[PDB]
RNA sequence: UGACUGCUCCCUAGCAUGCUACUACCG
RNA sequence: GCGGUAGUAGCAUGCUAGGGAGCAG
């Protein structure tokens, strides 16, 4: 588009000399110390941003077993039964953040906040409408991330435009909020880890398993290698609640629209146009729960590889044998949906391979005599599985697998699961690794996040995330919390230090002593909202 | 002292960053290079190696006055 | 609290409804002083709390005002802090190499590219005077970064090459001194 | 966040609806809001209802609401009114001084810098009122003369000959030297190097110093400049010391004056020291015999054009080393003779129009009079030493009166310091007359001077005066007089020995006319010094009292050097000149 | 609030209560006072609650008024913008080639890949490697696409003219490598 | 140049509900 | 001497809006 190519960098992170200094004086990252700083805002080059949208090499043309593929669907269907959704009005439409960018070329202009100003109800509908019978390609904008991680390898999230964005919200957003309205589900978006909502999810993934081993996996490249089969298959898992709201050709235009808007658009990285092969355009309106069914279809899949891979003749029980007879005969055999067995497969699922999916983040409570005597897929089936149907190699090294419940899983959505006794009984809280809440403290994005007193709320925030390190048998782990606690004091008493230089009289009313203080955290872990 | 060596690497980056270092894109790349890779190092002389190899690009330039800076 | 006049008259109808009731009083005139008291109260607690507020926000406000304007000064200032934090934290390093190519750059020798770390590559530096040269260099080696370079090349800033055991004490005042020598990691 | 104008406290309040938003406590900020039409305030953000859709902007309908600053109909019930008790709210309200002293600043705030009484009360004020006030007189300046449009140019005619028009009810632009034009032309997009020129009466003729080219379709503007805050006093804080140690003594003098180094290493060794010296009348004598006698002190020279100092250049090599003069052009060009690629050197010569960051020890404010207090603090701002000296004399040069209407600058109050440095009377001698005789030094000694300049030589009787009347009438801004013309050619035809000299006259329209005959360029009298040559001839013209004041073209007055004419249109140096009056048909 | 006719109706109040005052009433005329002025009081209290809440009504609509003229100024702008960029992109698709093209389309519709690769009149080529260039942008022309390049500038990432006779072998670890070479469609 | 979603803290503003507080109307 | 109905304000709860910030995928 531009006459030259545009190189963008990201920029190193902002020290926080005093939080650091601080940390150094409570004893914190001696030689040796369990706890070190592994998370950093890594910088990238000019050649960064065409680096990381090179690796949708890994997104080949894949070609997916369409019998069973076909079964899948319909277990995933299954999955996602308990929500609804269909079409909403453009007045009915929840938009958070509404001064973020709004793709290309809309960003020359404005934010999204423009946009959803510039256009009338009746203008969104007339162009969400206009989608259901056209198809609007739109360039979708990658965006170098700068953010804090443990990995030097440059981060992008997909800019989509805002005419894709504002359609797919009226299409989808109906669907996605009761999935993030519904607690005991499947997909645990929108389940808080606070007030006992990790405890909450840990005990419906214990839903009824009889031998129960949690086990953890990991997409690799998961928004670059997704096949378009399979994204195709989540868009329209996600418009299978449009049996009223749309018609068959409004359903496919839709559908066509995501295809062209999320799947194979044009990607502008640098200055210049370029298109995607496929894969999840992880900045779309439905990114989360897209994955969510991608990951739900993954998992479905590698049960049914380790199902139908298992000599029938030495599985023992006499249901699980007739249950890939059948499943078998609902594959290659039956042509329709044989709604019987779905519901028989899915039952099934849910008893002996019971998952918790967030976005390509899943936690699953499994029957491990079932996976052992390949009846469930325990690991090797999901590698498989990412094998044949993914074209990545999914490394057992990034696969954890926990036999004892007492402690939970071993890593979900980036927090660390110990079993705790607050109160009187035991419960799960989420406690993340204390390099990263360390870190964040140390390394921050801007300036002004150098000296706390300006951001006092942002420590009060990194303490909430760190308290549950404070039960951790670790001393260092509780230490970062009482270490947040005491800058969170240190913060408060310099700030009102600076306020007294700069008056003759101190605040006096100040009720922000519950900041460092355990109480006010421990509370946003106990099972009262 | 090994915290110490990689803060000192991401507030030199930074000092870089902020002499237009970018504009150069041979210069960048190598600093970024060395940034990224004494946050990744495990030991503090391969990671003092490129501390120094890392601030080397700041005293080959003539923005930054190093007499002024060392107040001690 | 106490600076306003519905304090004044809160405490007045205090003052007389306890004097009242102490010294004795039938209920009808103890009863109009406690009317005309719960209205006085009414005013004063309602006026009050409308100043702990008012304090309270205008407390927030000029630390608001405070954090904007320290932001701006830190976002304006955030080149001269983030030089001086790298020294301060350089000198607290307290490296070999390190300090001894900040000590090089302050009063001798800088750099004139990337050292390298590696036994093959090359360094050239900048040594202005025969100070540096005599005190970095000693015959066909050059300590710098805490590691010997063996000299390869040693050219002024005219561009004219020169030998190694050219230039001494009595004989550096004829040549251009910022010279640029090139050297080898060992 | 700085210290108040009005009275140095730390604040954040910068006044809006004043030009330079000045720095102000909340005491006084609260006094300039109600004593004025200043209802604005800016802040870390600006005093106004956050609320959408709302234009109050005065502070006292502005209340404190939320995190945000609202207004009577738009404040949320916990409102907390900007302006009160005394003081309007923003940092720094508790730790405040404040002043009484606001009346001024209010005043000044709202003028229109077309009254003396502004002028008076920025000569008579604080030091930080005083750089306000020059700074809100330059910008307003700046803004005035960029009220207009852009002077477009549709048509190329010959040398010296250009038809410029004015915009739609526009005045007329002062003609003369005052206003220098410095604009940048635009080929197609870009507007850079117009070049410079200098607008004088032909009808436009420009002296280029240096060679210059004119692209196609560029058109001549006045673009400002970046008017940038003001630091530094007028003087610095004066203190003597009591011994003379860490100091390198020379053994070398200037034997021609022994009268002059007893109180030059007083001068050394004290701040201020005023001396009576016209413009290039023994001034620059005395900065040479000071380093010759002080080589270990650093002086620095400045002067307003590169003309004037030419003569001070051409005497700098065949009295100085070339090694030791040095010049350090920032690096809109000049000459190149002085040495280059030295950063490190004691002598240093720069111009005042461009004065870059630097250091010294010995400063000679070269053309201190004809420098109004903007022009002061900048150099003062601009440059800092260890010890300051102030050279020059308050009987010296008037500044120059651009939107002044009504009312004349009195001599003694060109600057408050020079006040003072007139208090007294000079401490030191210069008994050394290297210049022109007791013709004209005793009559102005006599006159301004307090008859302390020293008369070596006689008058030898080389002055003459002429009684004339003259007719007023003017056509913009001059006058044209036919009889006064025709009695010079009568006067120089009979004794054509006289005419070998470059005419100078306050007025262009004089020899803007005679160019026709005679040929001689027009130099205007203000800016003549430099320019030295044995026969001179003046002419005043006009008898107005605001052009013959006491002591306004001494800068040429002292340039001559065997003798100069004085033609009096006023009765006032008929009484005060003792010369003898000679016939004129 | 400074115009209502409950003001004179306290007025009237308060000179009867000093009456009362002064004179000493019975406790029936002092209740008849208080049962005036305490209704007025409740008039008052309605002109102070509809009234103050009125005018609060009509302050947010006026608000939302502001808001919604905003946006639709926002509107404006944004569509000039819109439509400007849209027609000065169009006046660059040098529509010679570009109808050439769709012409000769079956239905006069194609595939939005090959509209650059056939009838743009410049081409970049990003270049990351001396090994990529020698095989690609060789010499002061080169083919591709169907078609014939002439080069007419190269850059380096930092946006530096770099020459021809500088894309060496040896010289190539002395030049910033995401080479972009522009060219110019030969014919 | 700055994506989508989710959860949590802090400040302010206005509005719905539980009180509390007093004047008098009404029987 | 009566139940108040009401009312309107300190106090509490909630709902919404706006701003600042933190974590997660
Ligand atoms: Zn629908
Ligand atoms: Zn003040
Ligand atoms: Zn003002
Ligand atoms: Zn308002």
């Amino acid at each position: 588009l531009t006459n030259n190519v545009a190189f963008q960098t990201v920029k190193p992170g902002n020290f926080n000399k005093d939080f650091y200094d601080f940390a150094v004086s409570k004893g914190f990252f001696k030689e040796g110390s369990s706890v070190e700083l592994k998370h950093f805002f890594f910088a990238q080059d000019g050649n960064a941003a065409i680096s990381d949208y090179d690796y949708y090499r890994y997104n080949l043309p894949t070609m997916c077993d369409i019998r069973q593929l076909l079964f899948v669907v319909e277990v995933v269907d299954k999955y996602f039964d308990c929500y609804d959704g269909g079409c909403i009005n453009a007045n009915q439409v929840i938009v958070n953040n509404l001064d973020k960018s709004a793709g290309f070329p809309f960003n020359k202009w404005g934010k999204a906040r423009l946009y959803y100003d510039s256009m009338s109800y009746e203008d969104q509908d007339a162009l969400f409408a206009y989608t259901k019978r056209n198809v609007i390609p739109t360039i979708t904008q990658m965006n170098l991330k700068y953010a804090i991680s443990a990995k030097n390898r440059a981060r992008t999230v997909a800019g989509v435009s805002i005419c894709s964005t504002m359609t797919n919200r009226q299409f989808h957003q109906k669907l996605l909020k009761s999935i993030a309205a519904t607690r005991g589900a499947t997909v645990v978006i929108g389940t808080s880890k606070f007030y006992g909502g990790w405890h909450n999810m840990l005990k419906t993934v214990y839903s009824d398993v009889e031998n129960p081993h949690l086990m953890g996996w990991d997409y690799p490249k998961c928004d670059r290698a997704m096949p378009n089969m399979l994204r195709i298959m989540a868009s329209l898992v996600l418009a299978r609640k449009h049996t009223t709201c749309c018609s068959l050709s409004h359903r496919f235009y839709r559908l066509a629209n995501e295809c062209a808007q999320v799947l194979s658009e044009m990607v502008m990285c640098g200055g210049s146009l370029y298109v995607k092969p496929g894969g999840t355009s992880s900045g779309d309106a439905t990114t989360a729960y897209a994955n969510s069914v991608f990951n739900i279809c993954q998992a479905v899949t590698a049960n049914v590889n380790a199902l139908l891979s298992t000599d029938g003749n030495k599985i023992a029980d006499k249901y699980v044998r007739n249950l890939q007879h059948r499943l078998y005969e609902c594959l290659y055999r039956n042509r329709d949906v044989d709604t019987d067995f779905v519901n028989e497969f899915y039952a099934y699922l849910r008893k002996h391979f019971s998952m918790m999916i967030l976005s390509d983040d899943a936690v699953v409570c499994f029957n491990s005599t079932y996976a052992s005597q390949g009846l469930v897929a325990s690991i090797k089936n999901f590698k498989s599985v990412l094998y044949y149907q993914n074209n990545v190699f999914m490394s057992e090294a990034k696969c954890w697998t926990e036999t004892d419940l007492t402690k939970g899983p071993h890593e979900f959505c980036s927090q660390h699961t110990m079993l705790v006794k607050q109160g009187d009984d035991y419960v799960y809280l989420p406690y993340p690794d204390p390099s990263r809440i360390l870190g964040a403290g140390c390394f921050v994005d801007d300036i002004v996040k150098t000296d706390g007193t300006l951001m006092i709320e942002r420590f009060v925030s990194l303490a909430i995330d760190a308290y549950p390190l404070t039960k951790h048998p670790n001393q260092e782990y509780a230490d970062v919390f009482h270490l947040y606690l005491q800058y969170i004091r240190k913060l408060h008493d310099e700030l009102t230090g600076h306020m007294l230089d700069m008056y003759s009289v101190m605040l006096t009313n100040d009720n922000t002593s519950r900041y460092w203080e355990p109480e006010f955290y421990e509370a946003m872990y106990t099972p009262h909202t | 002292k090994m915290s110490d060596v990689k803060c000192t690497s991401v507030v030199l980056l930074s000092v870089l960053q902020q002499l237009r270092v970018e504009s150069s894109s041979k210069l960048w790349a190598q600093c970024v290079q060395l940034h990224n890779d004494i946050l990744l190092a495990k030991d503090t002389t391969e990671a003092f190696e490129k501390m120094v190899s890392l601030l080397s690009v700041l005293l080959s330039m003539q923005g930054a006055v190093d007499i002024n800076k060392l107040c001690e | 609290f106490s600076s306003l006049p519905s304090y004044a008259a809160f405490a007045t109808a205090q003052e007389a409804y306890e004097q009242a009731v102490a010294n004795g009083d039938s209920e009808v005139v103890l009863k109009k002083l406690k009317k005309s008291l719960n209205v006085a109260k009414s005013e004063f607690d309602r006026d009050a709390a409308m100043q702990r507020k008012l304090e309270k926000m205008a407390d927030q406000a000029m630390t608001q005002m405070y954090k904007q304007a320290r932001s701006e000064d830190k976002r304006a200032k955030v080149t001269s802090a983030m030089q001086t934090m790298l020294f301060t934290m350089l000198r607290k390093l307290d490296n070999d190499a390190l300090n001894n190519i900040i000590n090089n750059a302050r009063d001798g020798c800088v750099p004139l590219n990337i050292i390298p770390l590696t036994t093959a590559a090359k360094l050239m530096v900048v040594i202005p005077d025969y100070n540096t040269y005599k005190n970095t260099c000693d015959g066909t080696t050059f300590t710098y970064a805490s590691a010997l370079w063996e000299i390869q090349q040693v050219v002024d800033a005219d561009s004219k090459i020169v030998q190694l055991s050219e230039i001494s004490m009595d004989n550096s005042p004829n040549l251009a001194w910022p010279l640029i020598v090139t050297a080898l990691r060992a | 966040v700085g210290a108040c104008v009005l009275c140095n406290s730390q604040t954040s309040l910068r006044c809006g609806a004043c030009i330079r938003r000045p720095f102000l406590c909340c005491k006084c900020c609260y006094d300039h809001v109600i004593s004025t039409s200043h209802k604005l305030v800016l802040s870390v953000n600006p005093y106004v209802c956050n609320a959408p859709g709302c234009d109050v902007t005065d502070v006292t309908q502005l209340y404190l609401g939320g995190m945000s600053y609202y207004c009577k109909s738009h404040k949320p019930p916990i409102s907390f009114p900007l302006c009160a008790n005394g003081q309007v709210f923003g940092l720094y309200k508790n730790t405040c001084v404040g002043s009484d002293n606001v009346t001024d600043f209010n005043a000044i705030a709202t003028c229109d810098w077309t009254n003396a009484g502004d002028y008076i009360l920025a000569n008579t004020c604080t030091e930080r009122l005083k750089l306000f006030a020059a700074e809100t007189l330059k910008a307003t300046e700046e803004t005035f003369k960029l009220s207009y449009g852009i002077a477009t140019v549709r048509e190329v005619l010959s040398d010296r000959e250009l038809h410029l028009s004015w915009e739609v009810g526009k005045p007329r632009p002062p003609l003369n030297r005052n206003y220098v034009f410095t604009g940048y032309r635009v080929t197609k997009n870009s507007k850079v190097q117009i070049g410079e020129y200098t607008f004088e009466k032909g009808a436009v003729v420009y002296r280029g110093t240096t060679t210059y080219k004119l692209n196609v379709g560029d058109y001549f503007v006045l673009t400002s400049h970046t008017v940038m805050p003001l630091s530094a006093p007028t003087l610095v804080p004066q203190e003597h010391y009591v011994r003379i140690t860490g100091l390198y003594p020379t053994l070398n003098i200037s034997d021609e004056f022994s009268s002059n180094v007893a109180n030059y290493q007083k001068v050394g060794m004290q701040k201020y020291s005023t001396l009576q010296g016209p413009p290039g009348t023994g001034k620059s004598h005395f900065a040479i015999g000071l380093a010759l006698y002080y080589p270990s002190a650093r002086i620095v020279y400045t002067a307003c054009s590169h003309a004037a100092v030419d003569a001070l250049c051409e005497k700098a090599l065949k009295y100085l080393p070339i090694d030791k003069c040095s010049r350090i052009i920032p690096a809109v060009e000049c000459f190149d003779k002085f040495k280059v690629n030295s950063t490190l050197e004691q002598y240093v010569f720069c111009t005042v129009n461009a004065l870059p960051e630097t250091t010294a020890d010995i400063v000679v404010f070269d053309e201190i009079s004809m420098a109004t207090n903007y022009d002061l603090s900048v150099v003062n701002a601009r440059l800092r030493a260890k010890h300051y000296v102030y050279i020059g004399d308050p009987a010296q040069l008037p500044a120059p009166r651009t939107l002044l209407t009504k009312g004349t600058l009195e001599p003694e109050y060109f600057n408050s310091v020079c006040r003072l440095m007139k208090t007294i009377g000079p401490d030191m001698f210069l008994g050394t007359c290297r210049r022109c005789p007791a013709e004209i030094v005793d009559t102005v000694s006599a006159l301004v001077y307090d008859n302390k300049l020293k008369a070596h030589k006689d008058k030898s009787a080389q002055c003459f005066k002429m009684f004339y009347k003259g007719v007023i009438t003017h056509d913009v801004s001059s006058a044209i007089n036919r009889p006064q013309i025709g009695v010079v050619r009568e006067f120089l035809t009979r004794n054509p020995a006289w005419r070998k000299a470059v005419f100078i006259s306050p007025y262009n329209s004089q020899n803007a006319v005679a160019s026709k005959i005679l040929g001689l360029p027009t130099q205007t009298v203000d800016s003549s010094q430099g320019s030295e040559y044995d026969y001179v001839i003046f002419t005043q013209t006009t008898e107005t009292a605001h052009s013959c004041n006491v002591n306004r073209f001494n800068v040429a007055i002292t340039r001559a050097k065997v003798g100069i004419l004085c033609i009096m249109s006023d009765r006032d140096l008929y009484d005060k000149l003792q010369f003898t009056s000679l016939e004129i048909p």
